[PDB]
């Protein structure tokens, strides 16, 4: 069974050449299909047999390579090419797809807009507690968020959600929620979410004591 | 419930999927076999129709044999042509299946008939009261063709809707019986030859019959044993792995098709003009 | 017409049950081309399940999906069917049907067209109305949002001020916990608290429309 490992997701800019590398495990002569999975759409076959364009796709795409390593070249790029890309071998019967690469736009490394949001008043009435930290409009993707609790490390039941690429400004957004029982919430006083990002060496602090 | 007619095309597609290199190698072997069988059987048909005059019953059986061989050779690339130009259509996969059945039945029984006629012309000259008489040979050939049609209709069905295998009653009346007949005839020939008291031309005729019977026995044991062995093992041993069954089935089909190329050794024993026109063709090719 | 492979709608099933998803081909001779079924999960990548020849009826399955997926063909209406048996929450994924052209060197050498995809969600939970939770802190542009907790199934829409506010509207992806979904949205309004904002939510399957004012201190 062949294992196909694709290149890690990389940032692209408008008009510059980009390439996607797909490396197989065993030898596949020329049997790599290159698709394009857009946001909420079926995959569209761009390249078949690792070199031939599909009838209908623009000529900006070009597949190349044979044997073990394969490449897909896009030049130039427009916002219609910001999507997933999968390499699939059809040599042996257990057809194996790649992990997929996320192309996305590059721009200025904006700082996150981090925000404590207090649990609501009637959250305690229903028998629960959910505290949230929200940050948005930041670059890059690798953002670290963690819950500072009275000078102690704390992870349990912390759920994190990350949005996709923004359409109008090409940024990211993130929410982190901690689900705690109302008794353990009211037993404790100090609350913080510590957020560390590439935008600044100094970590951003945003705490919560009572208001 | 998935009759054998479906199963032939399914096995073809399954081998093409799982083992592409073996499938292409079998394609190359089938193409070479078709070429060799076509040229050899065309030469044999021309020799036995437009050259020889003494229409002995052996000549009639051999003419039917070359007709069967030509039909199987023509059906050999028909399988791949149907598989590629008309894939999915399994109704049109009938001609190569019928070629398989013809190769299994008519070649086996016409070789048996040639051996029987050769035996009856050596030990027991009956005065041509029941044997000889080329109308009798024509009737025997017609009955063999009707038996082949009946066997195909009994295995596949009226409309190709017979499930399961039902193979135990076929390999005994189709492979074990001619093998037993040829074995007992060559045993009788060997027993007669071992006993002293035979004059030299009678001994020569007996040993020539020995070569003919042993050649037909070798053809039987090489080109048809794997098919019936696989058919027996697929019923006695259903535990057997599926990949092994597929590969063994395709190799057996390849050898059963190789029977068409390996048959013309018998034509050297049937008549003396075959090698004469072979030498003539070789001389024409050289000059 | 051009080649098309239509598919059914999204299917919500129960664990241990079975489901059947249909791919209807149109615009070409149905028996001349293979139909392949392929998986895609959100966490992992695409995974190939199997294929079937509509004409000869020959099927092939992946080793992982053997005994789980079953492929059938109805040639009269020209439709392929895939049946999932013994469904588990692992199988919540999007399934595609692909029209695979026959080839010479290999059995399939092309994968022209794909279906629009059928989302199969396996969960023992039933449909439940959401419980929105407005929350506000207590610069001029201050973040505001509500917490939508405990709803089923997945699709739900959140609207800000009935569409009046559309500046920095961030609907985060929803996560699953204890068999139920939770949602959070955010917006920045420099007019707070002079201008009240509403948390308009609408669950289509639950047919529930809730508007909530954030309120809060200040």
């Amino acid at each position: 069974d062949t294992v196909l490992t694709q290149s890690p997701a990389l940032a692209v800019s408008l008009g510059q050449r980009v390439t996607i590398s797909c490396r197989a495990s065993k030898s596949v002569s020329t049997y790599i299909h290159w698709y394009q999975q857009r946001s909420g759409q079926q995959p569209k076959l761009l390249i078949y047999s690792a070199s031939n364009l599909e009838s209908g796709v623009p000529s900006r795409f070009s597949g190349s390579g044979s044997g073990t390593d394969f490449t897909l070249t896009i030049d130039p790029v427009e916002p219609d090419d910001i999507a997933n890309y999968y390499c699939q071998q059809i040599n042996e019967l257990p057809y194996t797809f790649g992990a997929g690469t996320k192309l996305e736009l590059k721009r200025a490394d904006a700082a996150p807009t981090v925000s404590i949001f207090p649990p609501s008043t009637e959250r305690l009435a229903t028998g629960g507690a959910s505290v949230v930290c929200l940050m948005n409009n930041f670059y890059p993707r690798d953002i670290s968020v963690k819950w500072k609790i009275d000078g102690t490390e704390r992870r349990d039941g912390v759920l994190d959600s990350v949005t996709d690429q923004d359409s109008k400004d090409s940024t990211y957004s993130m929410s982190s929620t901690l689900s705690l029982t109302k008794a353990d919430y009211e037993s404790h006083n100090l609350y913080t979410c510590e957020v560390v990002h590439k935008t600044s060496s100094s970590p951003v602090v945003k705490s919560f004591n009572r208001n | 419930e998935v009759p054998l007619f479906h199963l032939f095309a399914r096995l073809d597609e399954e081998l093409h999927g799982t083992f592409p290199g073996l499938w292409l190698a079998l394609m190359a072997v089938h193409g070479a076999i078709f070429l060799a069988g076509l040229v050899l059987n065309g030469l044999a048909l021309y020799v036995f129709c437009c050259r020889t005059r003494a229409k002995t019953p052996s000549v009639i059986y051999t003419i039917n044999l070359v007709v069967t061989d030509l039909l199987v050779g023509l059906s050999l690339p028909t399988r791949f042509a149907v598989y590629y130009g008309a894939r999915g259509c399994l109704r049109c996969a009938f001609p190569h299946v019928l070629g398989y059945f013809l190769n299994m039945h008519c070649s086996i029984w016409f070789l048996t008939c040639i051996c029987v006629d050769r035996y009856l012309a050596i030990v027991r000259p009956e005065g041509s009261r029941r044997c000889r008489q080329p109308a009798c040979a024509r009737a025997v050939c017609a009955f063999v063709w009707l038996a082949a049609g009946a066997v195909t209709l009994s295995v596949l069905g009226v409309t190709g809707s017979r499930p399961c295998c039902r193979v135990f009653a076929l390999t005994v009346l189709e492979f074990l019986l001619p093998l037993l007949v040829i074995s007992v005839f060559t045993g009788r020939i060997m027993c007669a030859l071992s006993r002293p008291g035979l004059l030299h031309q009678g001994r020569q005729r007996r040993v020539r019959a020995m070569q003919l019977l042993l050649t037909v026995l070798i053809i039987f044991l090489v080109c048809f044993t794997p098919f019936h062995a696989r058919q027996v093992a697929v019923a006695l041993w259903p535990d057997m792995p599926h990949h092994t069954s597929l590969v063994v089935y395709h190799v057996a089909v390849t050898l059963s098709s190789l029977n068409s190329c390996m048959n013309p050794i018998v034509y050297c024993f049937v008549t003396s003009g075959f090698q004469a026109t072979v030498r003539g063709l070789f001389g024409q090719h050289g000059h | 017409s051009q080649v098309q492979l239509q598919q059914s709608g999204a299917e919500l099933a129960k664990p241990g049950s079975s489901v059947k998803i249909s791919c209807k081909a149109s615009g070409y001779t149905f028996t001349s081309y293979y139909i392949s079924w392929i998986k895609q999960t959100t966490g992992q990548g695409l995974k190939y399940i199997g294929f079937i020849n509509p004409g000869s009826g020959h099927t092939n399955y992946n080793e992982k999906f053997k005994g789980k997926a079953t492929l059938t063909v109805d040639k009269s209406s020209s439709t392929a069917f895939m049946q999932l048996s013994s469904l588990t929450p692992d199988d919540s994924a999007i399934y595609y049907c692909a029209r695979g052209a026959g080839g010479f060197l290999r059995i399939i050498t092309k994968f022209d067209y794909w279906g629009q995809g059928v989302m199969v969600t396996v969960s023992s939970a039933q449909t439940t109305a959401p419980s929105v939770y407005p929350l506000a802190p207590g610069s001029s542009t201050v973040t505001l949002g509500c917490l939508v907790k405990g709803y089923f199934p997945e699709p739900v829409t959140v609207t800000w001020n009935s569409g009046a506010l559309s500046s920095d509207v961030h609907t985060f992806p929803a996560v699953l916990q204890s068999g139920l979904y939770t949602l959070t949205s955010s917006v920045t309004s420099s007019t707070w608290p002079s201008q009240t904002v509403t948390c308009n939510v609408a669950h289509p399957a639950s047919s529930t429309k809730v508007d909530k004012k954030v309120g809060g201190s200040g």
